[PDB]
Parts: structure tokens; sequence; C-alpha cells
């Protein structure tokens, strides 16, 4: 999660707040967020696939990604390589 | 009330026992139906104290 | 979806009031070093997410009556009053009813626990329907209400509250239990919620880890 005093941190489940430890996986980082779709009663269509589909982690409430400085690190900005 | 159920409880025994021999139906039956029903047995064999 | 099959993942849920507050509990069990089953809050996820690893069950098989007597005397759809066995998903054991009894308030009470071999008939359930809604041969479907039955015992899943604790035991007292499943057969070399993976960097030639036990940063 993410403290506003030591920063990107691992913290017990008892400190574990959603707004601290809610994180989110995109495909591009530029483009701007639409309206999230209604959770459907069911498993859904599959969109991502093993060892195939480069991703992107964003922390929801600040909106900054993860990158390396090899100690990782958030940033508001990206780096050259930052897909897992 | 103790002197109510014991006419009851006389039913049942007619019920049940015949001839010097039991039922198991019968038997089965009653059984179940007091087994859920624990306040048939009175203050003494309550699990509460 | 909408009716539940076999070998779907599966959680036990039931509803209690305390302080005229209502929350939801899961039957949970360790297996490995411990044997008895225990109840996890669930109503706080906002705040303290549950522990939902130990919490999976699998439905491994569902039969009726007649062919389970029969079986022990030598994707189906599952049915109101038919036989079920369930399958932990973490430890491998089967969900049972126990001999011994902790209780003391209750003289006829047994304890529910884990089993690590499905002989035996204490590994196996029927069902019930809560209500005169539903019929005895009847599909069960999402979002009812059912009754489990011991088919060794004879005895019902009861919720116990006598010591002031919320425990789970088998009683003559009925108690109403929710079937809601979380899994079902995906597509194959699709990702889904719930399991544990890799995170690589770049071409696979680092990972996100963390420092080792003895390190002086307290691991975090």
């Amino acid at each position: 999660a993410l403290i506003e005093d030591q920063g990107l941190v691992v913290v017990d489940a008892s400190k574990a707040h959603t707004k601290a430890t809610s994180f989110c996986f995109r495909i591009s980082k530029e483009k701007l967020d639409t309206a999230p779709k209604r959770d459907v009663e069911g498993m859904g269509p599959p969109e991502i696939k093993y060892g195939e589909s480069l991703c992107f982690v964003q922390h929801v409430a600040s909106g900054l990604w993860l990158t390396y400085a090899k100690k990782a690190i958030l940033h508001q900005e990206g780096h050259m390589d930052d897909a897992l | 009330n103790p002197c109510g159920g014991e006419r009851y409880l006389d039913f049942l025994r007619f019920a049940v026992f015949v001839n010097g021999e039991s039922v198991e139906e019968n038997a089965n039956v009653v059984v179940r139906l007091l087994i859920r029903k624990p306040e048939c047995f009175g203050p003494a064999l309550r699990g509460e104290g | 979806v909408q009716f539940l099959r076999t070998d779907d993942e599966v959680v036990l849920q039931c509803n209690a009031t305390v302080l005229k507050e209502q929350l939801k509990l899961c039957l949970a069990a360790e297996g490995f070093g411990n044997r008895l089953c225990f109840l996890e809050p669930t109503s706080n996820a906002q705040n303290v997410p549950p522990d939902l690893a130990i919490c999976c069950f699998v439905l491994e098989q569902s039969l009726s009556v007649r062919a389970l007597q029969e079986m022990l005397a030598n994707h189906r759809t599952l049915l109101y009053g038919h036989a079920i066995l369930l399958r932990h998903a973490h430890s491998g054991m089967y969900l049972s009813c126990l001999t011994t009894s902790r209780s003391m308030t209750d003289k006829l009470a047994f304890d529910v626990g884990l089993q690590e071999d499905a002989t035996g008939e204490a590994c196996w359930w029927t069902t019930h329907p809560a209500s005169k809604q539903r019929s005895e041969g009847e599909k069960v479907r999402v979002g009812d209400d059912l009754i489990l039955v011991s088919v060794s015992s004879e005895r019902y899943l009861h919720l116990s509250t006598a010591s002031g604790e919320l425990q789970v035991d088998a009683s003559f007292m009925q108690t109403l239990w929710n079937m809601n499943p979380i899994c079902s057969g995906c597509e194959e070399g699709y990702v889904t919620g719930g399991h544990v993976l890799r995170l690589f960097h770049g071409h696979m030639d680092e990972c996100l880890t963390i420092s080792p036990a003895d390190s002086d940063d307290q691991r975090r």
C-alpha cells in the first residue's frame, strides 16, 4: 500500500484500509479513464492472458505509476519500461 | 404442569408398546419428535442449569 | 449463470445479529495442525479484509440416497434431497462430523471438523429447502437458503452462541445457510482473481520480491 510518511510499503491486514491498498490494471498510461463497467453476476469475458499481455499498475487513489529508481518506487510520471 | 402431561405420556406409551413387543416405526417417530422439543422433558433434563 | 454445478468453488455463509447489528460469517478451517472449523467475519471488508484462502470448498460429488447406500454397501446439476461431498480447496481434506463434543450446555451436540479420507459415511451431507416454495426434487438455484443434514448422525448444522462466542456444531436445532458460489470453469490460459502468480519485469530476468528473513529492514 501507499502511506504518506514512508511511501510504498507493505502493511499488516489490520491497518490495510481500502484507500491505501487499492490498485488497478491498465493497458495505456496516457488514456483517460472512462466510466467503470457495472459488476456482472457471472464470470464475464476474458481479457488478460498469462505471459502475453503486458500491463501497467496504477494506484487508484493517487494515479501514480510504479517503476524502478534496485528498489521499486512510485512516481507521478512513468518511465521507459514499466510493463509486467 | 406435572399433573397434565402424564395423560399424554400414557397415551404415547399405549401407542408405542403392543403385546409385550415394541413397534420400531412408532418408537422412532416418537423419539425424533421428542428430541426436537426439549421442553417436553421438564426442568430436570434442561441443559441450561 | 444461474444454477449450481459440481466442480465449482463455493463459500458457505450465514447471518447473525449482535447488538442490533447484522453480521455475515463464513465457515472456515485450517486443516494442517488444526481440524476444528470456525467462523470468519466478513461484514467489515471495507476496512479489514478477511482471509478467503481457507474458506473455499469444492463440490466433489452429488448422488441420490439409494445410490450412496448401494455404493457403501459394495458436471451434473444438483437436486434438493441429494447427498453431496465437499473437499477443502487448500488442505485437500473433507468436511465431516466428529464424535467428540466440546459443548457443555447441549448433551446431544457433536463437533464438526475435517477428515483426511473420503471413506465412511460421515463425509456426506443432504440438502433440504427452506420453505414450501421449493419442491423435494427441484433444482437448486443461487441465492437460496438450505438446511444441511448429516447422513451419519442425523443432525443439522447449528450456530451456537451460549458461551458468548459464535461457534459451529451439529445439533437438533436448524439454521439457514446461504450457498454462494465464487468460481466456476474458466477459460484456459486466462488470468482470474484469487490466484497465485509471479510478476516479471522485462524479458523475465527480474521479479518483484522483498528482503529475506534476516534482513534488518523488518522485511517491509
